[PDB]
């Protein structure tokens, strides 16, 4: 019942009125739920030292009433007071709107990244890789292999090939699982062309994934480039499964297009 | 504790009355309906009507 | 199961109180807990019937009082059914029927 | 005990140079202690009974200066303070004459659903006791039906306090109501009967109403334009609406859903 | 089933309509007419 004094015009009862918007935001939460929503008045007003905590409690009250985006934009513009506390049942409420809105906009940004892109308010992508560092640093990498795809970004998934988890076969079988769940060619070829150039820059360059990716990828010159690396290394025993899997898997047009790059 | 809802029924008793008398009688004086409704005042029996 | 009982168990002393939690129950999202087991759901329509009783029945809630009556089981009447048999036509005495 | 206030509060200082130091004084309460209901420390009441008296007198002089937006601030502060279940004074010589004063201005606010949301706050204090709150609910109960003359008898028969600003709204909001119910199918009324149905002998206020609406100023005459002729004989509107509803009957008749 | 949490605790209808229109009216007309033969 602290709500009637929101026209004081003396800006420290706005502060002292948001003193009681976090501890007793259960009982008269039902009171200030729909009747008074003057958060945006002092949030857009010249009167500072609030507009910070005011967007937090509208991000509280409009969340449970189904105004997820109303709690989400004030969740963006709330600031440092909003993301300081993650010891409740509330971070799962706000990043299931924030990172969900992030990836469902980043599908459109996977369509057209250049031009009319996102005006991020410096946290909508900040807690993406911040919570992704929580994923990289909370020991779980069977899922940290996952958010790097779900963000629809290439170089963070190229980044996490070197992490606190080593590479025996980890990420090599990730392509065995992601080629099966592969949606289209548009998202496939971009990641696939950038993983298999660090596969050649790996300590032991794997050959069946770099031939398989390239008949998946239609590059009739790069297997002649690493084939030139294998003539340069001069061992036809390891220049073998790069080649008879290429004859067994590749067709007459691709083998008839790569042949100019093999004989030259 | 329905008493605060019971207290406002006089309006609907008197609309029941004016529907009853307006439905029954056709050319009835205002100086009869207040006495039959024991209103004790014709001067607002113009006004309830 | 958390959308259902936590709103009549929220309401049952708010009706006995005088706080603004009637319009919050208007704007609430938890008004439908989706087939609440014929027992909390049936009385819920009555508990929100007395809400618009104390906030001026305009023949809106006589169908939800009536529905609150007709969704009852078969045990006894003295606890709630004598009071929906009273209050259900309190609000129609407010109408004229 | 940090008072600053006990010299000029009961004596009338109408809109003088006190209210700014009074508002900044209420600000000086806020630096000391928040207006939280103070769940612990029940023995300390100088933040509640000593400051809520300041907030109810601050509710009191708001209506003397016609401060309608800031009036309901102090009044809703008071109501949400008596919402608290801590043992306080149950009432005083003011609580009926302020809560019912809110009920009487809210009566004049043309909001009846909020006029009857108050009625849990005093169930037994309605008729059998508490006559000073029995009077406004009987008043609006008389405004419900066509009881006019009894309401204007209640205009002046107040035992409680002034209520002047509320019976002046109560005056205008029934002035346009009599000015509404001049518009029936009446006959000729002379310049005495409907001249005296409000409260006037012969000013030009009947020229204000008589030129406001019809029932035109004539030779002791109120002219009856009781026409009510234009609107009937409409076949086309059911021939559009029913033309929709017939096909809508045909949709859930043969087509599988 | 059927626990229903407790907050507090023909022959019949036509003559009840006669109890609606005819509750406390006349009730024993045997002598009012004999008292109206001399007045009316």
């Amino acid at each position: 019942g602290i709500i009637s004094l929101l026209d004081e015009d003396e800006p420290q009862l706005k502060e002292f009125a948001l003193h009681k918007l976090n501890a007793v935001v259960n009982d008269f939460w039902a009171e200030i739920s729909e009747s008074v929503d003057k958060i945006e008045v002092l949030y857009e007003d010249e009167g500072f030292r609030s507009r910070q905590f005011a967007a937090l409690v509208a991000s509280k009250v409009f969340y449970h009433l189904g105004a997820f985006e109303e709690s989400l934009n004030y969740a963006l513009g709330a600031g440092d007071l909003f993301n300081v506390n993650d010891n409740s049942e509330y971070v799962e409420t706000i990043i299931a709107k924030c990172i969900d809105h992030y990836t469902k906009q980043c599908v459109e940004n996977a369509d057209l990244p250049e031009g009319e892109k996102k005006p991020i308010d410096q946290r909508l992508e900040g807690i993406v890789n911040k919570m992704f560092q929580r994923c990289l640093d909370d020991h779980k990498y069977k899922q940290a292999i996952g958010i790097a795809l779900e963000t629809r970004r290439l170089d963070v998934f190229e980044k996490t090939i070197l992490e606190s988890n080593d590479v025996p076969g980890m990420l090599a079988y990730s392509l065995k699982l992601c080629m099966s769940l592969m949606q289209n060619k548009q998202f496939r070829n971009k990641v696939l062309r950038v993983l298999v150039k660090i596969y050649m820059n790996l300590e032991k360059p794997d050959f069946i994934n770099v031939c398989q990716c390239l008949i998946f990828l239609d590059d009739p010159q790069a297997v002649s480039d690493i084939l030139e690396k294998l003539v340069k290394e001069d061992n036809l025993l390891m220049a073998y499964q790069i080649c008879f899997d290429l004859y067994e898997s590749a067709s007459q047009q691709f083998l008839s297009s790569v042949i100019q790059n093999l004989r030259t | 504790g329905t008493y605060t809802l019971i207290i406002r029924l006089r309006h609907n008793v008197i609309k029941t009355g004016v529907r009853m008398i307006s439905l029954s009688y056709s050319r009835i004086s205002l100086a009869d309906i207040a006495q039959k409704l024991q209103l004790d005042s014709p001067e607002d029996a113009e006004f309830i009507v | 199961d958390g959308q259902a009982t936590l709103l009549n168990l929220l309401l049952r002393n708010y009706l006995h109180y005088s706080l603004y939690d009637q319009a919050e129950k208007l704007v609430s999202k938890s008004v439908f807990p989706e087939q609440a087991n014929n027992n909390e759901w049936a009385r819920y329509l009555y508990y929100t019937g007395r809400i618009k009783a104390i906030q001026l029945e305009y023949s809106e809630a006589r169908r939800t009082m009536t529905n609150a009556l007709r969704k009852a089981p078969q045990h006894t009447a003295v606890g709630f059914k004598q009071t929906v048999h009273k209050l259900l036509i309190v609000v129609e005495l407010l109408l004229g029927e | 005990m940090y008072e600053q206030l006990k010299g000029e509060w009961n004596r009338k200082s109408p809109n003088l140079s006190k209210c700014g130091e009074e508002l900044g004084r209420l600000k000086l309460v806020l630096l000391e202690l928040n207006f939280l209901p103070t769940t612990g420390t029940k023995l300390t009441k100088q933040q509640l009974i000593l400051a809520r008296d300041i907030l109810e007198i601050g509710a009191q002089w708001s209506i003397l200066r016609k401060d309608i937006p800031s009036f309901e601030r102090y009044m809703a502060q008071l109501k949400c303070y008596y919402f608290d279940y801590k043992e306080q004074l149950p009432e005083s010589a003011y609580m009926h004459q302020l809560l019912g004063l809110n009920l009487l201005f809210l009566l004049s606010q043309n909001r009846v659903a909020e006029f009857h949301t108050e009625l849990e706050r005093l169930p037994a204090k309605d008729i059998q006791t508490n006559v000073y709150i029995k009077h406004p609910v009987s008043l609006e109960q008389y405004l419900m039906e066509g009881s006019y003359n009894k309401v204007f008898l209640a205009k002046g028969n107040i035992p409680a306090e002034s209520y002047t600003f509320f019976i002046d709204i109560l005056l205008d909001t029934i002035r346009d109501e009599i000015a509404g119910c001049i518009e029936k199918a009446y006959e000729k009324i002379l310049f005495t009967e409907a001249t005296r149905i409000l409260f006037f002998n012969t000013p030009k206020k009947m020229t204000d109403y008589a030129k406001k609406r019809g029932w035109v100023l004539g030779p002791n005459n109120y002219y009856s334009f009781a026409s009510q002729q234009q609107k009937p004989e409409d076949t086309t509107i059911p021939s559009t609406e029913l033309a929709k509803q017939v096909i809508e009957y045909a949709r859930q008749l043969e087509m599988i859903v | 089933m059927s626990e229903k949490k407790q907050p507090v605790d023909e022959d019949n209808w036509d003559d009840d309509n006669v109890e609606d229109d005819f509750s406390n009216q006349l009730r024993a007309e045997l002598e009012k007419h004999g008292y109206k033969m001399e007045t009316s």
